[PDB]
RNA sequence: GCUAAACCUAGCCCCAAACCCACUCCACCUUACUACCAAACCUUAGCCAAACCAUUUACAUAAAGUAUAGGCGAUA
RNA sequence: CCUCCGCAUAAGCCUGCGUCAGAUCACUGACAAUUAACAGCCCAAUAUCUACAAUCAACCAACAAGUCAUUAUUACCCUCACUGUCAACCCAACAGGCAUGCUCAUAAGGAAAGGUUAAAAAAAGUAAAAGGAAACAUCACCUCUAGCAUCACCAGUAUUAGAGGCCAGCUG
């Protein structure tokens, strides 16, 4: 979102532009994830693929703010936790398979307990974390009997 | 023309003024020709005791003591409900005692209320 | 019957009529709650005879006997219901743990502010609640702006007071 | 200088809370009332 | 070309948020608070089924599920059915052959003077004087108050005449019951749901009309068959149905057997009013019904040809205009275009009175105009049967 | 805005639909269309310009029949109820067609011409070629779209290999597949065009206020 | 504007008050085959009749009820035409409406631009019977024009408006069934039933067990007297023009099952202060307590079939003009 | 009671029940000529009709039989020294129909 | 000598310091203050100055109004 | 003596000539009231039905083409709650306006005159000798554009749709 001189001078009128890219619905297919995928790409993304030698290393090289995608920063957190989990479940029934896939992306070893926390939004990360400290209290009754039996405990050792 | 006063029943045209009410709680529901249906069930009966050889009259004598206050905290429910039946068969399963861990299947439910005040 | 609604026939126009205390707390909270039933039925046909009391006193363009005991018959009623919410509360905190008899959740409205709302009763489940589901409980971000703004108006009222505190100590020092 | 030929059904319909908040535009008008401090936000 | 545009047709919900089409991931919605958020993905729910039964939010089940649900389709008659071909259609559903005219037998009831209501044009002109104008409280009654009250009064007047026959003391006449038959015609099943009013029951059946030479002289004649009108239209197609025979009535009631059916059109509007051909087809067809539930009532449901014949009149209005009909039922073998077949007696267009001034012009006086009492000579006719 | 079209029933029926005046405006409020609005109110008689369609379970030619012939307020020429089978539909009438006639719509292309009758309907290849049709679609199952107001008349010009070429009352030609349908004769309610309104009442009552060759087209 | 006189009333105690409305003094008392057909019709609406839709419990009296009694008014019309030639040749109106409208007293304006003006308070019945008979002559007198009985008529102390009774203005009707016109302008008999909110199995729920009988004979009086009046107006009679002879019909009102009866003597039409001055004379309603016509039924028949109550119905059908 | 959310009925549940009212009542003299049975009383605005037939019947065994209720509105028509309006409160009113004569 | 006149103290302003608020009960996005049924982001523009206006026109100290930019002008 | 006004409902207003008391051409405070039958407030699904105007409706007469409807199966048993109800009133003006039903001079509602004098000028009314004036829209027509379908045109299809043009008499 610019603006421009009309005719390449600066004495002439200011007048906005608006410089929008080459959009093309393509298909890739993730090894890992194991899916193809119909992707809205363009001609710089197919490239830099390209350079990547693939779309699970353009993923998984590219970092978060270069991507600039939230479905491709999902796409990276679904290829993290596949790796950080060594999942049975890409190719099951073809344990060899999934060793080689899981061999050849060993570059990118993230513990599951970081992994999980890739690509959240700011909110989505504070949902994540309220659905993982969301408790039902505790009723009083048992605090009370677990603080009761622990002072007839003291009284038992008196 | 007025924003200040209340916007009460009495005052807009005839379908307004019959939509809107006051503080009162439905009883039963319209039906077709618009047939109230009024409910036996969610009309609130009156729990009223017998006052027969009741010995509390509304004011209590001045010659009654001053005492201090003390709120009924749950460890001191806790301490006297509970306590002795502890003390007694542990010297000698907690829903034993008078616990329940779901209410789901009681009638006067604590949380969220059923019952009312 | 309806001369329930009336006191003693013998206390008509004696314009002074001994009644005794109120209940305090501690007094009530060693009744059991058979007897806080019966006693608050007993306090209730008192209240009622009071206020159809005070409302023929203003009628008859008169002044009440006593009306005191309209102010120790609402502070029993109060202390009473005190009493019985205690020993709900202390029961709810034992056998669930909770702390508000009714649920809610912390949210935030249209206008940004944290709200507690406390639930409704529905027989249908949220999502296909059509008209729950027409209310907001999220602020876009024109508001943040109105936010800003309202903090700042309760920092000057603040300010306001703090200062104004402090200029009437200075003027008790010069007088004293 | 009779125009205003009064309504409550125009006058909650154009003007009320809920055709205010309707809109993001009168939310804002909602919050312009809240921080002038008035005792009317809407009809 | 498809009816109904895509701005009133139910707006399709939008694509799901891609986290869906990621297999390793659960999403985070906006489940786990209890409202939308716009920056969460939107979660799917299951599908939601109320526990218990509630009578004013009751469901019923998709049209499989219910317990009589047969396949083969039925064609049903009920009273608002208003038929396209007219009489023809009903002669065709009902297997029968018409005759224009009542028979002697039944206007020979009142070929003497002595089966006459004294003064029966002062009583007539008094009965559609009180009714059509003379009635409520306001200026002109509608057809909706003047036609039942024409017809109940004439009735009351044809009552009146327990004096001349004690016989006539031994007829009723209910409303709101609604009788029921089912019968096979060439190859799809018929109904008909008979709900009108005024089904004059007596003790005893009618007498039959047409001798054997007549129902067996019924054979050589053809039914009028019609193109390109299959003669099942604008009746109600219904899957959901149940073969039943119902007389409207339990067993062992006394004054058990249909005389008159007194159908009326009622309706204000001419658009509602039923065209009087359609009319008489509605008449063709509840005499039928009724009298072939009295059929299988008696009979079993034997496809035979009857031994004692039934035989049920109507009269039908619109309120000034007449339509009388007596029906013989002596086939229940409906199925074939064959044998005996089913023989009516009609009266079309029987106006007892052309015109009616509720008001004078300015001329012509209050009261009927063309006033012709030989239909009400065909109407306590048709009382006086079986008397 | 609040505007919900009333064009909104889904299942066709033979009774008249209460249909709501637009007032030439958009589904935005705004005037689009100038001289528009206010005139006597009408109900909607739903046409089926799919004049071949046979009913269920059924299929080949059938014969329908004409109940009655209706002026319609929604458009030029007047209809006809017409009833075949167990269903009853509204068309649009043509020149001579009574109360009582009976309409073949056919389906059969034949080898040979057919010499239809004024009123019915057939795929093109059934025809003579240089008769008068109307009604003409535009592909096989598309419906009835031209050759439809008052009085007007189309000649089958000539045809190729699954192919016939129409000329249309503004002479503008359309090549048409083979086995498009369409009815036969002109429609009716001629001398529609010789009438004069008289007065501006007529204007005002049809909805109308004040206000302020092409080459041979194909399908295939 | 005037009260909106209700005859089926769900008012308390309305019978006295419309005993005041009226001028009437209420007097308890009165001055084979047709078995078998009542049975017949009564088990032809409970049992014999097949229903389609469901009969429920509110919309019993209006499925079940009233085409009882509308068969039983049939039906002994019919049998009872040879023992009572007036029966052949009178009218019977099913669900017809008898309007009248009178005035009776006075009142200062409370409130208002027109306070402490004389309005005279006026009063309108609008009524449905279920069916009614109407002939062409005149039922005979019960009781002489100008029969004096000691009991005195109720003299109410408030305003009528505390019975809940409201003020409505629309038209005034007097009407008897049928225009003027009509030669059927006299009234023989008139069959009421009450409706669904004055069963009294409610007035028994309810702690009004009291005023059950009380709601029969506030119909008795309210529909009676704008009857008999009504046909005193069609005679020409009215407040000033007071009636020459005694005006009578009789009902029988029912809820279905008890039945009570009623006969009626308008004796004034002169009801307004003007006319109450020299006005020793008043109207006269006889009636009788409520006696059930069953008991009960069952599957087949009925049980506890009472027969005095059938005499009563036939011999008011029974009597004749002159 | 007031000022309680009251627990929701659905089809089949147990009575709604109430154990200590928390509505209290007043009967006033009336200030027109009343029927002798009739006796006034000064609702507060929830309370049903139906709730005061049952109030009477068990805190007070009075036999009601019947009860009709209108709502009085009181005057916004006085003014403070600031012109601002004061609202006397609007209250429900019961006329009672005393049973068994 | 009437009308009047006088009056100090409510409070406020500018700093500093310090990071604020917000569920008695009930009701409150439906016609808010009503007990209870099948979707957010997308260049601010212009005034004005250039004595018109058309590109353009401001939004700790010190280097420094320096380098620079600019209808090489206003100015930045 | 007026009455072209009334009385009700609607919309609007929201206690605004009820009682007690007091201050002020000659409002404040207290208390009390409007009681439901009238009117609002409705409706279990899923399918499937709804060609024949109204007009005293009878024909007759038409065009601009019209304000009104169910059936099939399933589910269904409790019942009279809630709200409106007052007034001399509203929108204006510092003249006017106002929907509907009845009454069509009233049974209902009201008062043109503070007292006087009887100047001018001004307003209104009556009487007066003799004379008797001293452009746009649009039927219709023409032109141009447009071969077509699910938000107007239009649920229309070139006979269509859209844009254009056109003397005697009387009298202050
Ligand atoms: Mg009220
Ligand atoms: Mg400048
Ligand atoms: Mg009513
Ligand atoms: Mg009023
Ligand atoms: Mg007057
Ligand atoms: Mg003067
Ligand atoms: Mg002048
Ligand atoms: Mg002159």
């Amino acid at each position: 979102l610019g603006q421009i001189y009309a005719n390449n001078d600066k004495l002439s009128k200011r007048l906005k532009k608006v410089w929008k890219p080459q959009l093309f619905e393509r298909e890739f297919y993730s090894e890992i994830l194991d899916k193809k995928f119909t992707v809205t790409v363009t001609m710089r993304t197919l490239d830099l693929i390209d350079e990547a030698y693939g779309l699970d290393f353009y993923i998984l090289k590219t970092p978060k703010e270069d991507l600039c995608s939230k479905f491709g920063m999902d796409l990276k957190r679904g290829m993290l936790l596949r790796l950080a989990r060594q999942d049975p479940q890409l190719h099951p029934e073809d344990p060899e398979r999934r060793a080689a896939i899981y061999d050849k992306y060993k570059e990118f070893a993230i513990p599951e307990e970081e992994a999980e926390w890739v690509g959240l939004t700011l909110e989505e990360a504070i949902e994540k974390q309220r659905l993982l400290e969301e408790k039902d209290p505790v009723p009083l009754f048992k605090i009370y009997v677990a603080e009761l039996i622990q002072q007839l405990q003291q009284q038992a050792l008196s | 023309a007025d924003r200040m006063s209340k916007w009460t029943s009495k005052r807009g045209p005839r379908s307004f003024r019959g939509r809107k009410g006051r503080g009162a709680k439905g009883i039963g529901f319209l039906t077709s020709g618009w047939r109230f249906v009024q409910i036996k069930e969610m009309v609130p009966e009156f729990v009223v005791p017998d006052l027969t050889g009741f010995k509390l009259k509304p004011y209590v004598s001045y010659l009654a003591p001053e005492s201090e206050e003390t709120p009924l905290t749950a460890a001191q429910l806790f301490s006297e409900a509970v306590a002795p039946a502890i003390e007694k068969d542990f010297k000698d399963n907690l829903e034993k005692y008078g616990f329940e861990p779901t209410q789901e299947g009681k009638l006067f439910q604590l949380y969220p209320r059923n019952f009312l005040r | 019957g309806l001369e329930e609604f009336f006191d003693d026939p013998k206390n008509w126009g004696q314009e002074k009529v001994k009644s005794g205390a109120a209940w305090t707390c501690q007094q009530l909270r060693n009744k059991s709650n058979e007897d806080l039933h019966k006693l608050w039925y007993v306090l209730l046909k008192e209240r009622n005879m009071l206020l159809t009391l005070e409302q023929e006193a203003k009628r008859q363009r008169l002044p009440m006997p006593s009306p005191e005991r309209l102010d120790k018959v609402v502070d029993s009623m109060d202390a009473l219901d005190k009493v019985v919410q205690e020993r709900e509360d202390a029961l709810r905190l034992l056998q669930t743990g909770q702390e508000r008899a009714r649920p809610g959740a912390w949210r935030r409205d249209i206008f940004g502010r944290i709200i507690w709302h406390k639930f409704k009763q529905w027989v249908i489940p949220w999502h296909l609640n059509k008209r729950y589901n027409r209310k907001r409980f999220f602020a876009l971000p024109y508001v943040d702006h109105f936010l800003r703004l309202e903090r700042e108006k309760r920092a000057r009222i603040k300010a306001r007071k703090e200062n104004l505190e402090r200029k009437k100590a200075k003027i008790l020092l010069k007088k004293f | 200088g009779n125009e205003y030929q009064p309504s409550n059904i125009k006058r909650k319909n154009k003007h009320g809370w809920v055709r205010r908040l309707s809109t993001p535009a009168g939310v804002q008008v909602i919050l312009r009332r809240m921080l002038k401090g008035r005792k009317s936000l809407s009809h | 070309y498809e009816w109904g545009v895509r701005s009133t047709r139910k707006s399709e919900p939008p694509p799901l948020d891609r986290v869906y089409e990621i297999p390793g991931l659960e999403p985070i919605t906006f489940a786990g608070k209890m409202h939308f958020v716009p920056w969460l993905a939107r979660p799917i729910f299951p599908p939601w089924d109320r526990g218990y039964k509630d009578p004013r939010f009751y469901r019923s089940p998709p049209l499989h599920e219910h317990p009589l649900y047969k396949d083969q389709a039925c064609y049903i008659f009920h009273h608002r059915c208003r038929l396209l071909e007219g009489v023809k259609q009903a002669l065709w559903l009902t297997k029968t052959k018409l005759i224009e005219g009542l028979p002697e037998k039944v206007l020979s009831l009142v070929d003497d003077p002595r089966n006459h209501i004294e003064n029966q044009d002062e009583c007539v002109l008094n009965v559609i004087s009180h009714a059509r104008l003379w009635q409520t409280t306001e200026e002109i009654p509608k057809r909706e108050t003047y036609c039942p009250v024409i017809v109940d009064n004439l009735i009351q007047l044809c009552k009146s005449q327990i004096l001349k026959h004690p016989s006539l003391a031994r007829r009723i006449c209910v409303q709101n019951s609604t009788f029921s038959a089912t019968w096979n015609r060439e190859s799809l099943l018929l109904q008909v749901r008979g709900s009108g009013g005024a089904r004059l029951s007596t003790k005893d059946p009618l007498p039959t009309i047409a001798s054997r030479e007549e129902i067996e002289a019924t054979k050589n004649h053809v039914l009028e068959t019609f193109y390109p009108i299959s003669p099942i239209i604008d009746l109600h197609e219904c899957n959901i149905y149940d073969v039943k025979n119902d007389t409207g009535f339990q067993e062992g009631y006394p004054y058990p057997y249909p005389h008159t059916l007194y159908l009326l059109d009622k309706a204000n509007l001419r658009p509602h009013r039923l065209q009087p051909d359609q009319l008489r087809a509605k008449m063709i067809l509840f005499a039928f019904g009724s009298a072939l539930a009295q059929a299988r009532l008696l009979y079993g449901n034997d496809a035979k040809v009857l031994e004692q014949p039934v035989v049920v009149q109507s009269v039908g209005t619109d309120g000034r205009v007449f339509h009388f009909l007596v029906f013989q039922l002596n086939t229940t073998d409906l199925d074939c275009n064959e044998g005996v077949k089913n023989l009516a007696w009609v009266d079309s267009d029987q106006l007892l009175y052309q015109h009616f001034w509720c008001l004078p012009v300015i001329v012509e006086p209050v009261g009927p105009v063309g006033f012709k009492p030989e239909t009400f000579r065909k109407f306590l006719a048709l009382y006086l049967h079986g008397a | 805005a609040n505007f919900v079209s009333w064009k909104s029933r889904t299942k066709y029926t033979i009774t008249p639909v209460k249909m709501r005046k637009s007032g030439g405006r958009d589904h935005t409020g705004r005037i689009r269309v100038h001289g528009i609005g206010g005139g006597h109110k009408q109900r909607y008689r739903m046409i089926d310009f799919l004049r071949f369609r046979p009913e269920e379970t059924k299929s080949g030619p059938f014969e329908e029949k004409v109940i009655q012939v209706r002026y319609d307020p929604c458009r030029s020429a007047d209809i006809a109820l017409v009833a075949g089978g167990s269903r009853k539909r509204w068309i649009i009438a043509t020149e001579n067609m009574q109360a009582g006639d009976t309409i073949l719509n056919s389906n059969h292309i034949g080898r040979m011409a057919v010499a239809a009758r004024e009123g019915d309907a057939h795929p093109l290849g059934a025809l003579p070629v240089g008769t008068l049709i109307n009604n003409v679609e535009s592909e096989p199952g598309r419906g009835a779209q031209y050759i439809r107001a008052a009085g007007t008349c189309g000649v089958l010009l000539r045809k190729v290999n699954g192919t016939a070429i129409i000329q249309l009352p503004s002479k503008r030609q359309m090549q048409v597949l083979e086995t498009c349908v369409a009815t036969v004769g002109r429609v009716s309610n001629v001398d529609h065009n010789k009438r004069v309104i008289g007065k501006a009442g007529r204007n005002r009552w049809l909805g109308k206020r004040p206000n302020s060759l092409p080459p041979m087209k194909s399908y295939v | 504007m005037k009260y909106m006189v209700y005859p089926q009333t769900f008012a308390l105690n309305a019978d006295r008050w419309y005993q005041y409305f009226t001028k009437t003094v209420f007097l308890s008392g009165l001055p084979a085959a047709l078995r078998a057909v009542a049975c017949d019709c009564l088990l032809q609406e409970h049992f014999y009749l097949r229903r389609r839709r469901r009969v429920h419990r509110y919309e019993e009296s209006e499925v079940i009820s009233l085409p009882f009694l509308d068969q039983l008014v049939s039906t002994l019309v019919g049998l009872l035409s040879p023992h009572n030639p007036a029966l052949a040749a009178a009218a019977l109106d099913y669900r017809c409406p008898v309007h009248f409208y009178w005035v009776r007293g006075e009142e200062i304006i409370p409130r208002g631009h027109r306070r402490g003006r004389i309005d005279d308070l006026r009063y309108q019945i609008d009524d449905k019977p279920n069916n009614q008979i109407r002939i062409s002559k005149q039922l005979a007198e019960f009781v002489p024009l100008d029969y004096s009985v000691p009991i005195e008529i109720p003299t109410i102390k408030c305003k009528p408006d505390k019975l809940p009774l409201f003020k409505r203005q629309y038209e005034n009707h007097i009407f008897v069934g049928s225009k003027t016109a009509d030669p059927c302008c006299y009234g023989h008999t008139q069959f009421h039933l009450l409706p669904d909110k004055l069963r009294r199995e409610r007035l028994l729920r309810q702690n009004c067990a009291d005023q059950i009988e009380v709601v029969f004979r506030a119909n008795a009086i309210a529909s009676l007297f704008a009857w008999t009046g009504a046909q005193a107006m069609y005679q020409g009679f009215w407040s000033e023009a007071d009636v020459t002879r005694p005006f009578v019909s009789q009902a029988v009102i029912t809820d279905g099952k008890y039945f009570s009866f009623f006969c009626y003597q308008l004796n004034t039409l002169a009801l307004t202060t003007q006319a109450d001055q020299n006005n020793p004379r008043k109207n006269i309603c006889w009636g009788t307590q409520s006696k059930p016509l069953y008991e009960t039924i069952e599957d087949n028949d009925v049980k506890g079939f009472n027969d005095d109550v059938l005499l009563q119905i036939v011999h008011f059908l029974l009597n004749r003009p002159k | 009671a007031r000022n309680v959310v009251y627990p929701l009925y659905r089809l089949g549940g147990p009575q709604l029940r109430v154990f200590r009212t928390n509505f209290f009542i007043q009967l006033v003299r009336p200030g027109v000529a009343q029927p002798e049975d009739t006796v006034q009383f000064r609702i507060p605005m929830e309370m049903t009709r139906v709730d005061l037939r049952n109030y009477l019947e068990g805190i007070y065994n009075v036999p009601v039989a019947a009860v009709r209720t209108r709502v009085q509105h009181g005057s916004n028509k006085r003014r403070d020294h600031r012109n601002v309006r004061i609202k006397k409160p609007d209250y429900k009113v019961a006329y009672v129909q005393l049973a068994h004569g």
